[PDB]
């Protein structure tokens, strides 16, 4: 009797059924309740007079006691989706059940490795998110008025904050820190520089990626046509703690000979650096003068102590990679920038890059009179940038009514075209669950889903990518003419949660029952 | 061809709930009409009740079936909104469930079935309003005759001539014009043994449920006084710990007496500061209301006291009088006190009812409190319920004006219009319009069965004469045949038939929405 | 006593039952073996909820009545302190030896011969593996820094750490080196403290060179930072093994108050003792006072006026790590304090972590200490425990890399090279032990076949392919592909396993396989 105290392990045959059929039975509770035309469920207790009827997916799943240990996993997935947004919990559980329903066919009559099935979804979901981006529309129209509406909202976010001293200058910095990105609005694309000895109104916006530390001793302060390499290694005194070692040598000069041999091993790595044809090198650790002197003859400037976030933000602006090792010469993702200029602000030397390759980003340099003005401004600035970024990601919608679900199917079928051997059925199974979403929505409407979904697939396959399902008239019409749209953030949340839920469940060859609390 | 797979089998859950709910409607079906069959229910405690009331049977039936319990809520809204027809709405609900069984056998999804009933219910209301007899609240002739004929089924008969205008004049004051639905809970019927039926008083201000102080010193009457609600209690000192009166000395009798009278005087003094001469204390069985020592203090201050005020009237007195409930003596203020012209105890045999006039409040509106008197206890009881039905029928005219002759006339008129309209529809819905009108014929069919008349024969004679007359053809129990229901003084408001169709359409709609039954604790 | 419900086994019976008992638990962990395995949900009886595939955590939570599988828990408990990451490797290897032992029993070989058969076969495989082994420090010094980072990356690739792994890879290398000496090569898990709390993210995790103690500096008005005070010696802290209170005799313990007179005097005497005990801290020059027991309200009043922060309720074990890291002494009494017995650190400050209300303290040191506290942050409690044990697994891998500079190439290539060498030498060794040596080579083939099944490859086809690449072409290390890559030859990927780590696995697997064969009888008493 393994485990014990209500803990047990399911049989490999029953665990696959408990993770699939057992999870579908939980998804079947919210299956018929999906959509505005969905049905209702009954929740009855032992007293039987306390019961209630509701269509809420979060209420039905949490109220019903689940003895299936695999069903408790879907409860945790529902909590992750509820944290993102309070709507769409029903659609995630139903879509996850459709992925597991085809997964039973991806094992029995298929014989495909389960991790490859997940990797088959990771490649299919990537094409699904890309298809939603191409078909994405927005209510941002009349952007000329929308760009003006952002600077007024930024002023409202500055209330109660010490930045309220000047609203016009600070709201312009926050507004230009978003619209000028033309891409991801995450704070990783915005660098904050906190300095002393000035006024808050003297702050300015610079897209040149200003970083505090300098590079080189006798090296020049200007670099033209820079080639940036990103790597992490210790070129100066490795094994940071040498205390306790015993070096057996006949004389002290032989102890330094091993250090010279270590310096000879430095040329092995330095030679691989010169094979890349770079005038600039990035390192998180320090570098001793001898390997740095060899960089002077090769014309390589070394920026040191970039930490990690500073390295990742440098790879995004210059289009580089964070890899710390050299697998093979002339194979890598390299960045570059037009001009590297060293400036001085606040009695400290700074570095201002210029002309980064495909660079889209900004660096907000906050100049305060003390540490209290710098710390409270950065926390309040990110709150103002979060409100401005909320209007960019939200109110941006996509065509609904079965459209977006079928449009993703066409992109996944395109991914199912060029694919390796074992993932051909795994990618195709993902497109089947995408077509089951409008199928179930047509189930509760009272119409024929097999007729509407089949005609919807053949319609979008050749031309007419904007068509969708009309539940009112029971036919196929243009979604742009009917004005049926659904949020893009809701689509990304359901697809991401379905991939995370399938990542844990498909790897299951056995189920460990949780301990009751 | 290729259609949806239908892997799940939700129909076995819905069909089991429809058949189980249809047996409940068929059981109540025999209770329709005054000649209907009475149903008996024996409670687990051993009590046996007998009555034809649909709302009473479904309440004491202790139905374990969840869908059949919804008929209790539908009958509750039937009595709350319309006030009559709790049996007819259950039959109409079961008639739609019985017709839905043939709809599910044809392979029709319940969404189209539910959406067709809602579309048929909205159009059935317009059919009645166009064929209805238009009446207004400005005409008091039809309001008295409608309430007089509704009381012919009650103990009061000859005295109902004076009872009808009392209910009419009470509604005309609270109805205003555009107020639409007016809460009947603002009308409080106070029943008390003694007197007679012919003795009634409108008393627009308010009426209490209790008597006045019967001890020594009770004023029982006060003029130009203020009224307020007090949740506090006038008592000698009573700390939260255990207290007892132990007097071992001759001098302690005067010490404790003066100590209790001093604490009672401080309570009576704070009441005099706000000049409140009428005190209403919430009824509590824990301690007393006012001590006998404090009764002599308030008698000198000329402050009337009415105690044992029920908790149900606390919310009512805070509305009609415009006052506010006051928990403690510190919360007692003059701003929460109303100004009454005269507060007196009316002397009657075995009654002694206290009334109040001239609430003198702008925020308060014309609430109604009517006194009911009678010698027998069975009189003042049924009289209160009989006036409720008289107020509901008149209130139905306030929300939606017009009245429809009963006896199956509105059920046949809708079926005749939907029969020709069903040919104008297309698709699956066209078959539902014929099944919806077929379920409407269950109500007039039951009226003929419970009356002993031939089921089919009476229904055919009404539809045969329906080509000449319109709304004047119906079932008459008094004549035991087919005749004019308008000349027999049988009248029904339009809101009853409107709510009966609306609630039954939403009920059956919500019935088909449950495809599964799961245990959740 | 307890005659009824007594189980008894014999030779002709238990020998078959002992093999079936091991195959049941073995097949459970074969699904979680490798980076492509399964992460299992586990809840400890103490209330900790976590999800991990680590065999040492999974097998420790297993409670079962099979006596053969209990020996798997006993070996994993001793291996968890030595390595802890080889739990899944040894049990499957030990079960492979038992599966081959059952075949030798059917051939008429005694179980004691199989014990000596696998013993001589294991010692032979060690010499063959050492000849094909490669060294790091004697080869390239800069790759030694790259090997330590990418070896932890292999264990951190199956966790959410994989995004931020670059920082935790350096934190795992420094934490091991600080608590060890290069010549001694001794690393104790008790020297590295693993802690974590809710809030923040994993990118904000800091490596601390000293204790933590989870203190807010008692009264909030006390300063949150401690300065060196104009070039003093380190930062002096007081360690007291006695609580802060007026001293009482052990003979009486009773205090009699006759009236307000003796009441006001005794109240001042207790305050006078508070002034005498704080002066001993001032005379010794201790900035912060660390005691095992709580302090009174008047205690924080006098300590605040002199700018002397307080520390309350420190365990007895935590007091030992403070004096070792700060080079202090344990002072039993109050008056025995002095500048030589006070712990000297680099600085003391209170660093607020995210929105967490704990507001702990950080005591660091510039010089190398013997105590290192690894603190991990995360947005969820399950994320903290996941990144904590993932970082602890990196500490164990680096521990064996610095313990032996020579390493072997993993990914299944180590078991194939050890199998082909013993199988060739099995024919040269005659006698009954010839089959014991052939069965040992076939038992080593279970590891690459198990990894091949979990990777989606033919276990027989891939194993036979690797044997041809290491024979007809040239002798090298080419293993099965655990993680997605373009082709074979993990040696090109620089995937290494410690030689002392792999040798420790085959010794414990052989030592346990012999012990299982040394038990032919199982006696289990009932419940009275």
């Amino acid at each position: 009797q393994i485990f014990g105290d209500q803990v047990t392990e399911e049989r490999a045959e029953n665990a696959r059924l408990s993770a699939f059929v057992g999870a579908i039975a939980v998804g079947d509770l919210v299956k018929s309740t999906l959509g505005p035309k969905g049905m209702d469920k009954l929740l009855q207790s032992a007293s039987s007079n306390t019961c209630m009827v509701t269509n809420d997916g979060a209420t039905i799943l949490k109220s019903i006691p689940l003895d299936n240990p695999a069903a408790k996993v879907l409860v945790n997935i529902s909590k992750v989706q509820d944290d993102e947004v309070g709507d769409g919990t029903t659609s995630v559980t139903v879509l996850s059940a459709e992925l597991l329903r085809e997964a039973e066919k991806l094992i029995d009559q298929s014989k495909i490795h389960p991790q490859t099935i997940i990797e088959g979804y990771r490649l299919a979901s990537a094409a699904a998110l890309d298809a939603l981006t191409k078909a994405a529309v927005d209510n941002s129209h009349d952007k000329t008025m929308f760009r003006e509406d952002l600077i007024h909202i930024a002023k409202t976010t500055l209330s109660s904050k010490i930045l309220s001293q000047d609203k016009d200058h600070f709201a312009e910095l926050a507004t230009n820190a978003i619209l000028r990105l033309k891409g991801s609005t995450n704070l990783e694309h915005i660098q904050i520089i906190k300095i002393l000895g000035g006024k808050l109104s003297d702050s300015f916006l610079d897209e040149g990626f200003i970083l505090a530390k300098k590079f080189g001793n006798n090296q020049p302060k200007r670099i033209e046509n820079a080639k940036i390499l990103i790597a992490n290694t210790t070129l100066d005194t490795d094994k940071v703690k040498i205390f306790g070692t015993k070096f057996k040598v006949d004389s002290t000069a032989k102890l330094a000979q091993l250090e010279k041999a270590e310096r000879e091993k430095m040329k092995n790595k330095i030679a691989k650096i010169s094979k890349f044809g770079i005038n600039t090198f990035i390192n998180r650790q320090l570098i001793y003068d001898y390997p740095e002197q060899l960089f002077t003859d090769l014309g390589i400037n070394s920026i040191e102590h970039a930490d990690f976030e500073g390295v990742e933000r440098l790879a995004l602006v210059t289009g580089g990679e964070v890899v710390s090792t050299f697998d093979e010469p002339s194979k890598c993702k390299l960045g570059e920038c037009d001009v590297i200029e060293e400036i001085m602000l606040g009695e400290q030397p700074f570095l201002k890059f210029s002309g980064c390759k495909a660079g889209e980003a900004c660096t907000i340099v906050l100049r305060g009179a003390t540490d209290q003005t710098l710390d409270e401004a950065e926390r309040s600035l990110h709150d103002a940038l979060s409100v401005l970024s909320q209007t960019t990601k939200e109110t941006r919608t996509v065509l609904g009514g079965g459209c977006a679900e079928m449009v993703m199917s066409k992109a996944v079928d395109t991914e199912a075209q060029n694919i390796d051997g074992k993932k051909s059925l795994a990618v195709e199974a993902f497109a089947r669950a995408l077509r089951q979403l409008p199928t179930i929505l047509a189930d509760n409407a009272g119409f024929d889903s097999s007729e509407l979904v089949s005609k919807l697939r053949s319609s979008i396959y050749n031309g007419i990518s904007t068509s969708g399902l009309d539940l009112n008239n029971g036919t196929i019409a243009d979604m742009r003419q009917l004005g049926i749209v659904e949020s893009y953030k809701l689509k990304r949340a359901v697809v991401s949660s379905a991939s995370e839920a399938a990542e844990v469940l498909l790897r299951v060859d056995n189920i460990i029952r949780a301990r009751p609390r | 061809n290729a259609t949806f797979k239908n892997k799940e089998k939700p129909q076995e859950v819905r069909k089991a709930n429809i058949i189980a709910a249809r047996s409940v409607a068929d059981a109540i079906r025999t209770s329709l009409g005054p000649k209907g069959m009475d149903k008996m229910i024996k409670t687990s405690r051993g009590e046996i009740i007998i009555s034809n009331d649909g709302h009473t049977i479904l309440k004491q039936m202790a139905i374990l079936h969840p869908v059949a319990r919804m008929l209790v809520e539908v009958s509750a809204a039937q009595d709350s909104e319309a006030g009559d027809g709790t049996t007819s709405v259950v039959i109409l609900t079961g008639a739609l469930l019985g017709a839905a069984e043939r709809l599910l056998n044809k392979g029709i999804h319940p969404t189209i079935i539910a959406d067709s009933f809602q579309s048929a219910a909205k159009r059935s209301v317009d059919i009645l309003l166009e064929m209805c007899h238009k009446v207004s609240l400005s005409d008091r002739e039809q309001l008295v005759r409608a309430a007089s004929t509704s009381l012919s089924s009650k103990i009061v008969s000859q005295y109902s001539s004076f009872l009808a205008p009392l209910a009419v004049d009470s509604v005309l004051k609270i109805s205003d014009e555009n107020s639409k639905n007016v809460d009947l809970n603002d009308i409080r019927l106070v029943k008390k043994v003694g007197g007679t039926i012919d003795d009634t008083e409108m008393i627009d201000g308010v009426v209490l449920t209790q008597t006045a102080i019967k001890s020594a010193g009770g004023p029982t009457r006060k003029e130009k006084a203020k009224i307020g609600l007090i949740q506090f209690q006038i008592s000698p000192p009573k700390p939260d710990t255990e207290n007892n009166i132990i007097v071992n000395d001759y001098r302690q009798m005067d010490k404790i007496l003066k100590e209790e009278r001093a604490y009672l005087l401080n309570i009576c003094k704070k009441i005099k500061k706000a000049k409140c001469n009428v005190l209403l204390i919430q009824k509590s069985i824990l301690r007393d209301a006012v001590n006998d020592l404090a009764l002599h203090f308030l008698s000198k201050l000329n402050i009337m006291v009415v105690k044992d005020i029920e908790r149900e009237e606390i919310e009512f007195l805070s509305k009609g009088l415009g006052c506010k409930p006051i928990a403690d003596i510190e919360l007692f203020t003059e701003d929460r006190l109303g100004s009454a012209d005269l507060v007196e105890e009316i002397d009657s045999d075995g009654s002694k009812i206290v009334r109040v006039t001239g609430i003198r409040n702008n925020n308060a509106r014309p609430t109604v409190s009517v006194v009911i008197r009678g010698a027998n206890n069975m009189i003042i009881d049924e009289t209160e319920r009989s006036l409720h039905d008289a107020l509901c029928v008149i209130r139905c005219l306030v929300k939606e004006r017009g009245l429809i002759a009963g006896g199956g006339a509105p059920e046949i008129e809708i079926s005749r219009r939907l029969s020709k309209e069903a040919r104008s529809m297309e698709g699956v819905q066209a078959f539902i319009w014929q099944e919806f009108a077929s379920a409407l014929e269950v109500i007039p069919t039951t009226l003929a069965e419970n009356a002993g008349l031939n089921s089919i024969k009476v229904v055919t004679e009404l539809r045969s004469k329906h080509e000449n007359g319109e709304l004047n053809d119906g079932i008459s129990v008094r004549r035991s045949g087919t005749t004019n229901t308008y000349e027999e003084h049988i009248l029904q408001p339009v809101l009853v038939s409107t709510s009966a169709i609306t609630l039954a359409s939403e009920c059956v709609k919500s019935i088909l929405r449950i495809d599964d039954i799961a245990f959740s604790r | 006593k307890d005659q009824g419900n007594k189980k008894r086994q014999h030779g002709l019976e238990a020998k078959k039952s002992h093999i079936l008992a091991a195959r049941s638990v073995a097949s459970i962990i074969k699904t979680s073996l490798g980076p492509r395995g399964l992460d299992k949900i586990l809840i400890s009886p103490d209330g900790e909820i976590t999800i991990t595939n680590d065999g040492a955590t999974i097998l420790s939570q297993m409670e079962l009545d099979n006596e053969i599988a209990k020996l798997l828990v006993q070996l994993s408990k001793s291996q968890d302190d030595e390595i802890g990451d080889g739990t899944t490797g040894v049990v499957v290897l030990a079960s492979a030896l038992l599966d081959q032992a059952l075949e030798l029993i059917q051939k008429g070989i005694h179980p004691i011969k199989i014990a000596n058969g696998f013993d001589e076969a294991a010692k032979l495989a060690i010499s063959k593996l050492e000849e094909t082994c490669d060294d790091i420090s004697a080869s390239n010094d800069e790759l030694f820094r790259d090997f330590l980072l990418r070896a932890a990356k292999t264990s951190l690739g199956s966790k959410i750490v994989s995004k931020d792994h670059d920082r935790f890879a350096e934190m795992a290398v420094e934490a091991v080196i600080n608590v060890m000496d290069k010549d001694r090569k001794d690393v104790d898990f008790d020297l590295i403290k693993m802690q974590g709390r809710v809030g923040g993210s994993i990118s904000d995790s800091k490596l601390i060179n000293g204790v933590i103690l989870d203190k807010d500096f008692s009264h909030p008005q006390m300063p949150k930072c401690v300065l060196p005070k104009e070039g003093s010696d380190g930062v002096k802290l007081a360690i007291l093994t006695c609580p802060f209170e007026p001293p009482k005799p052990k003979t009486k313990h009773k205090l009699d108050i006759s009236s307000v007179e003796e009441y006001q005097k005794l109240q001042t005497y207790e305050q006078d003792k508070f002034k005498e005990m704080i002066d001993d801290v001032k005379k010794a020059g201790a900035d912060v006072v660390i005691c095992q027991w709580g302090f009174d309200d008047e205690a924080n009043h006098l300590l605040l006026q002199n700018d002397l922060p307080a520390v309350r309720w420190v365990g007895g074990q935590e007091l030992e790590h403070i004096a070792i890291s700060t080079n202090g002494r344990i002072v039993p009494r109050f008056q025995d304090l002095s500048k030589d017995k006070l712990g000297t650190c680099s600085r003391i400050y209170e660093q607020e972590f995210g929105t967490t209300k704990d507001r702990m303290l950080i005591i660091e040191q510039s010089k190398e200490t013997k105590t290192v506290t690894c603190f991990v942050r995360g947005s969820n409690k399950m994320i903290v425990d996941e990144a904590e044990r993932a970082l602890h697994d990196s500490l164990c891998v680096v521990r064996n890399l610095v313990k032996d500079s020579r390493v072997v190439y993993g990914g299944g290539a180590a078991e194939v090279t050890m199998s082909l060498a013993v199988s060739e030498e099995a024919d040269k060794q005659r006698g009954i032990d010839q089959y014991a040596f052939r069965g040992f080579a076939q038992a080593l083939d279970t590891i690459p076949m198990t990894l091949a099944e979990n990777s989606g490859l033919d276990p027989i086809g891939t194993l036979s392919t690797l044997k041809s690449k290491q024979l007809k072409e040239k002798i090298s290390n080419i293993g099965v592909d655990c993680l997605g890559y373009g082709s074979n030859d993990m040696k090109e990927l620089f995937v290494v396993d410690p030689f002392i780590g792999k040798k420790q696995q085959i010794l414990l697997a052989t030592q346990l396989c012999r012990m299982i064969l040394k038990i032919d009888n199982v006696i289990i008493s009932g419940k009275d």
